[PDB]
Parts: C-alpha cells; sequence; structure tokens
C-alpha cells in the first residue's frame, strides 16, 4: 500500500470520531430551562404539575425503579461543643442558631452574647462578648 | 453537593448523591459489577448514560475506588449493549455512546474552545495587547486526569472491543423478538437469516472502526492539553 | 413579597413589585384548580433561582404544606431585562397529591432549602422530631413535564 | 404542670402514644413522668398479670395471650430503656467513643457552670434509675435486670437489693446460652450477700 491511503483513512476516521463528539457536546447543551421541564409555554399562560404518580414516580416493581435507591448520604451528625451545652443552664428570654457555610463556622446567640463553632468537627470554638443588650439578629458579610 | 442541618443536639451533615454515586452504592451492595440493581440502574438512567457513569468509576485512580473500577468496568461491558442495524442505520451499542458522551464531558467548556484569548493591559499611558490561554492551568490538569484515566480504560480494555464476553443464554431472548415482524412472502428464512447475521457483524466491524479512531482522538487530546 | 431592582451595576435602588399573601393564594388556587385554598399559605420561605437555573423564572416560593411556587419578574427569554412584575408562573404540588399516590404529604413545613432544581424541607413528626424531606430530577433531568426521586 | 400533666395521661394510658409522650418529656427533662406512665402504660394493658404469669410458668410457645401481654408491658417498659440508654449515651461518650459521629464529641469540656450535659446526664441518669428502683413490678424489674447488664452496668445490678434479682439469676444460668455471665453476677451477688457457702 501507499503510505498517503492509509493517512487519509486515518485522517477522516478521526473526524469521523470528533463529528460524534460534536453530536454528543451539542445534545449536552440542548439542556432545557426550567420553564420547559415546568411545562409554561409563557408568563401570562401559567401552569401546574405534581398531580399524577408520573410526577413523583413510585420505586415500585416494572416501573422505573431502583428500589431502596438512596438519593442523600447517611447523615453524619457532628455537635454543638460541650462549652456550648452548659449556657443553657444560664439562658433567659432569647435563642437563636445559624450556619456560615463561606466560614466553616455555625453560630448561636444566648440573650446578649455570640458563639461560633466548626460544623463539621466541633473544633475552633469561640465567642463574643461586647455587647450589654439582646441579639435580635446576626449575619456574615 | 454538600449540605448542613442544626438541632439542639448539634449538626447534621449530609451531601446530595450523584448518579456515580448512586452507581457506586449499587457497585458496593452487590459486591460487584453484576446482580440485578445494577441491571435495574442501566434500565432507568439508559445504558449509554449508565455506561458513561460506569467510565468514572472505572477510570478512578482513587485508592477507595480500587476495586469499584473493576466492577464499574465488569458493569459497563456485560450491560450497555451491543452494535445493531436498526431498519437502515447502525445503532452503536450503550458502550461506545458511554465513550463519546464521557470524553464530551471531560471536554465539555473546551471541545469548540479556541485555547487562547487576547487581553489588553493599561500601563499608564500605554495600552498594551498580549495573548494568554483560555483554559486555567488547573482545569487543564483536572481535564488531564480524567482524560489519562479514559486513555488508559480505552488502552487496558482495547483488546475486548468487538468481543460479545455475554452468557449465551441471553441471545435468544433477542433473535425471538425480530422474527415477530417480518413476512416476505416466498422469503426464504435462511438467506434473511445469513444477512440478518452478516448486518450484525456489519455493525460490530462499524462500532469497532468507530471505538478505534476514539482511541486516537483522545491520544491526540491528551498529549495536545500536556503541551498546552 | 416585593421585589427590587438594585440597578445592572449592583450599586441602584428602587422597588418595582409587591404582591400579597391572599392574591398569591387566589392565583394558585385559580390554577390548580381541585385544590383547596389552604396549602397555599403560610409560604414559610423564598429562594432566587439563578441565571445558572433558569431565564425564564426567577424567584421561587414554598409553603407549610411543601407547594413550590414558582415566579417570573422579566419577560420570559429577554435574559438582559430589569424586573417589572411578579408573576405567579408555575404551581408544583409535593408528593402524595397524585389521585392514586400511597406516599404521604409534607405538612408543619417550618424550614426549607432550595438550590438548582434540589429541595430540602424540614417538618416536624410529633413535636421532638423533624422529617427531612429531599426532592430532586437528577434522575430525569432532560424531562418535559419534570419527573422527580 | 408536669405533675398535672402527668394525672390526666395516667387515666387514659392505654391509648396513648408513650413514645412520643415520653420524648416530649425529654424535652423537658421529666424523667419522672418517663418512670410513671410508661409503668401505668403496661399496668393497664395486663391488669390480670398474664405477662407475669408466662414468665413464671416458662415462657412457653402455646400461651399466645400471656406472650402478647409480656411483649406488650415490655413494649411500654421499653420507654423507660431507652430513656435510661440515652442518658447514658449523653455521659459516657467522653470516656469512650463519643456520640454524634467522627472524632470531636458534643460538649468543650475545661470549663463548666459546675454542671453541664455529661454530668447532667449522669445525675439525671442516677436520679431516674433511683425512681425505677421504686416499682413494685416484677416483671419491669427483669426487663431492667436485663437492660443493666446489656449496658455492662454489672456494678449497679450489683446495687438493685431486690428479691427478684436471685431467681432472675438462676433463671437465666439454665436457659441463655452465654450461661457463664449469669454464674458470674451470681456468685459476685452471694459472696457481696454474705452468703459465702452459696
Amino acid at each position: 500500500m501507499p503510505a498517503s491511503t492509509s493517512a487519509a483513512a486515518l485522517q477522516e476516521a478521526l473526524e469521523n470520531a470528533g463529528r460524534l463528539i460534536d453530536r454528543q457536546l451539542q445534545e449536552d447543551r440542548m439542556y432545557p430551562d426550567l420553564s420547559e421541564l415546568l411545562m409554561v409555554s409563557a408568563p401570562n399562560n401559567p401552569t401546574v404539575s405534581g398531580m399524577s404518580d408520573m410526577d413523583y414516580p413510585l420505586q415500585g416493581p416494572g416501573l422505573l425503579s431502583v428500589p431502596n435507591l438512596p438519593e442523600i448520604s447517611s447523615i453524619r451528625r457532628v455537635p454543638l461543643p460541650p462549652e456550648l451545652v452548659e449556657q443553657f443552664g444560664h439562658m433567659q428570654c432569647n435563642c437563636m442558631m445559624g450556619v456560615f457555610p463561606p466560614i466553616s463556622r455555625a453560630w448561636l446567640t444566648i440573650d446578649s452574647d455570640i458563639f461560633m463553632w466548626n460544623y463539621e468537627d466541633g473544633g475552633d470554638l469561640a465567642y463574643f462578648d461586647g455587647l450589654s443588650e439582646t441579639i435580635l439578629a446576626v449575619g456574615l458579610v | 453537593k454538600k449540605f448542613v442541618l442544626l438541632s439542639a443536639q448539634g449538626s447534621l451533615m449530609f451531601h446530595k448523591l450523584r448518579p456515580v454515586d448512586q452507581l457506586r452504592h449499587l457497585l458496593v451492595s452487590n459486591v460487584g459489577g453484576d446482580g440485578e440493581e445494577i441491571e435495574r440502574f442501566f434500565k432507568l438512567h439508559q445504558e449509554d448514560q449508565a455506561c458513561a457513569t460506569c467510565l468514572i468509576l472505572a477510570c478512578s485512580t482513587a485508592a477507595c475506588d480500587r476495586e469499584v473500577s473493576a466492577w464499574a468496568t465488569r458493569a459497563f461491558f456485560r450491560y450497555g449493549g451491543e452494535a445493531q442495524m436498526r431498519f437502515p442505520e447502525i445503532v452503536y451499542s450503550g458502550k461506545h455512546n458511554g465513550i463519546c458522551i464521557y470524553f464530551s464531558r471531560i471536554m465539555g467548556n473546551i471541545w469548540d474552545a479556541s485555547l487562547v484569548v487576547e487581553r489588553i493591559f493599561k500601563s499608564g499611558n500605554r495600552e498594551i495587547t498580549a495573548i494568554e490561554s483560555s483554559v486555567p492551568c488547573q482545569l487543564l490538569e483536572s481535564v488531564l486526569q480524567e482524560l489519562k484515566g479514559l486513555q488508559e480504560f480505552l488502552d487496558r480494555n482495547s483488546q475486548f472491543a468487538g468481543g460479545p464476553l455475554g452468557n449465551p443464554n441471553t441471545t435468544a431472548k433477542v433473535q425471538q423478538r425480530l422474527i415477530g415482524f417480518m413476512r416476505p412472502e416466498n422469503g426464504n428464512p435462511q438467506q434473511m437469516q445469513q444477512e440478518l447475521q452478516r448486518k450484525f457483524h456489519e455493525a460490530q466491524l462499524s462500532e469497532k472502526i468507530s471505538l478505534q479512531a476514539i482511541q486516537q482522538l483522545v491520544r491526540k487530546s491528551y498529549q495536545a492539553l500536556a503541551l498546552w | 413579597i416585593q421585589v427590587y431592582d438594585l440597578g445592572q451595576d449592583g450599586q441602584g435602588m428602587s422597588r418595582v413589585a409587591s404582591v400579597s399573601q391572599n392574591a398569591i393564594v387566589s392565583a394558585a388556587g385559580n390554577i390548580a384548580r381541585t385544590i383547596d385554598r389552604s396549602v397555599f399559605k403560610p409560604i414559610v420561605q423564598i429562594a432566587v433561582i439563578e441565571n445558572s437555573e433558569s431565564l425564564d423564572c426567577q424567584l421561587l416560593a414554598v409553603t407549610h404544606a411543601g407547594v413550590r411556587l414558582y415566579f417570573s419578574t422579566c419577560p420570559f427569554r429577554q435574559p438582559l431585562a430589569r424586573p417589572n412584575t411578579l408573576t405567579l408562573v408555575h404551581v408544583r404540588l409535593p408528593p402524595g397529591f397524585s389521585a392514586s399516590s400511597t406516599v404521604e404529604k409534607p405538612s408543619k413545613v417550618h424550614r426549607a432549602l432550595y438550590s438548582k432544581g434540589i429541595l430540602l424541607m424540614a417538618a416536624s413528626e410529633n413535636e421532638d422530631n423533624d422529617i427531612l424531606w429531599c426532592v430532586n430530577h437528577d434522575t430525569f433531568p432532560f424531562q418535559k413535564p419534570m419527573m422527580e426521586t | 404542670m408536669l405533675r398535672e400533666s402527668l394525672k390526666e395521661y395516667q387515666k387514659i394510658s392505654n391509648q396513648v402514644d408513650l413514645s412520643n409522650v415520653c420524648a416530649q418529656y425529654r424535652q423537658v427533662r421529666f424523667y419522672e413522668g418517663v418512670v410513671e406512665l410508661s409503668l401505668t402504660a403496661a399496668e393497664k394493658k395486663d391488669p390480670q398479670g398474664l405477662g407475669l404469669h408466662f414468665y413464671k410458668h416458662g415462657e412457653p410457645e402455646e400461651d399466645i395471650v400471656g406472650l402478647q401481654a409480656f411483649q406488650e408491658r415490655l413494649n411500654s417498659y421499653k420507654c423507660i430503656t431507652d430513656t435510661l440508654q440515652e442518658l447514658v449515651n449523653q455521659s459516657k461518650a467522653a470516656p469512650q467513643s463519643p456520640s454524634v459521629p467522627k472524632k470531636p464529641g458534643p460538649p468543650v469540656l475545661s470549663s463548666d457552670p459546675n454542671m453541664l450535659s455529661n454530668e447532667e446526664a449522669g445525675h439525671h441518669f442516677e436520679q431516674m434509675l433511683k425512681l425505677s428502683q421504686r416499682s413494685k413490678d416484677e416483671l419491669f424489674s427483669i426487663a431492667l435486670y436485663n437492660w443493666l447488664i446489656q449496658v455492662d452496668l454489672a456494678d449497679k445490678l450489683l446495687q438493685v437489693a431486690s428479691p427478684f434479682l436471685e431467681p432472675h439469676l438462676v433463671r437465666m444460668a439454665k436457659v441463655d446460652q452465654n450461661r457463664v455471665r449469669y454464674m458470674d453476677l451470681l456468685w459476685r451477688y452471694y459472696e457481696k450477700n454474705r452468703s459465702f457457702s452459696n
């Protein structure tokens, strides 16, 4: 064989592969807006769903099912730390508890005071006492 | 995707499972790449997307996936179909389509991009045009991991491309379906069966040529991104 | 529920819209015409639908009875528009609202969380205990109408 | 108001969601009403003693009625033992294998208001145990003995001066496959009670 016809057939085959990748990447990029998943054709033509067993397909035998399939991980409980479970003996008027994800800390308030710790391991426990009035709201910025 | 709930008892830490973590759960519950729950997963996601989901676990270098890779490889080769003529069009198997889907996803943000962007820096009373990469170094690096995993998966398993490694007691259940739909009057059933067997090899040959073209395309992408 | 424009720069400020719960409950029951008008209130949560999640829809609201109330503030498929309404564009009831469901219904729902299709809800069982509900389309993502695990 | 709430639940105890009420008592630390209401919810299920007759004659497979009475007394007593278990699993968690998973435990330690969670959990355990130790129910006493063995509280089984304990060990040392552990509890019972020749 001349080397030109095997080189040409390999170059055509590399495009015939690439033009199948162009298909599958266009198929993944044809993902719908949530408006069409929810079947809404205009904002002045509002619609409903959640009214058939096909909205929320049951794991039943003979349906599109794997029975017992998990949607969430097992729930790894982790804690409020021991300094803090003491202070529930001292609370009088207000309590507020929350999370700030972009710092890896939870937070708790008791009346005038605020406490913070790592929600994944109870570590890096700290507090702040620089107040003399009840905390009504907290926010990270 | 990660989540946290708080109660008076402390933190309740959890995640939303991906289809690949659902597959990783089933490969562990069946202690292998076979068992009927994996054969239900292939019917839920369909063969091609179940194969693309198997390829992540099959390519994984992670020390905790080290047998799950052999289990996902077993599930992929077993359950993702075989090359067929539609009547006509050649339909590749969910194994071939799943390789195409996994490569289109590895390349998803880059495949049609220019690999450069031109930018203008303002050095006081001078504007200065310069050319940089469009792709960040860590995005080249992470795409190169999954693509080297896919290159090795295709090279390691290259001998099985076009091999019908099924249990023979499946085959009759396929043959029994097509016979229900044909009545060419005066048509010889031996010549029908002989051309149907020809067209099965015609599809398997097309799939093998297509797989071995994709194998060389994966290699050209890996070397191009590693040079970049 | 109220809507404000922060400016296209995120430095401006104006109030665009305000819509009261009894108007939302009226609109929802004028869409889901076989459903009672209790399950549309109280609205216990709002959540933003990112411009990574929809161009046609921009806000979700959730009720104590798990009802998802999807809203639009712009014209559909004009992703460079500024907000000019707060239109209720879709009602989605939770599980159990089929006529043949053997699965139960979210009720008491006191916290809800939503971000890219996935809904999480807390709902008290007795008064000691909560049930965490999870609902999503990750298993059927391209499908019309939307199917959920 | 808790000793008032307790009496109105004690009227109707046959029909009460005892698990929910005793969990709702735990969220107010009313372990007293967890002992009392769970006994009044066994007492009124078997007002004839069939679950104790069943046990005394041999736990036999033909007495489906005494077997049902025995089980429904045990189901009511369980609101006591799951609560004693909660207090042991809050207190022993710092010495060994902490609750609320992976490694860092659920109470900072190192400074306190003279009582915290492990010490409160140990105090409320000893106070609730010293309420359970006032029952006249022999089948509850047997269920409490089996729970004290299943949580490795043998020294505190060997703190129950009760006539039901010797006949119970003198049953188990003929019936349980861990026969040796009941002979081991029985010589430690006899020696501590100065019955040295036994």
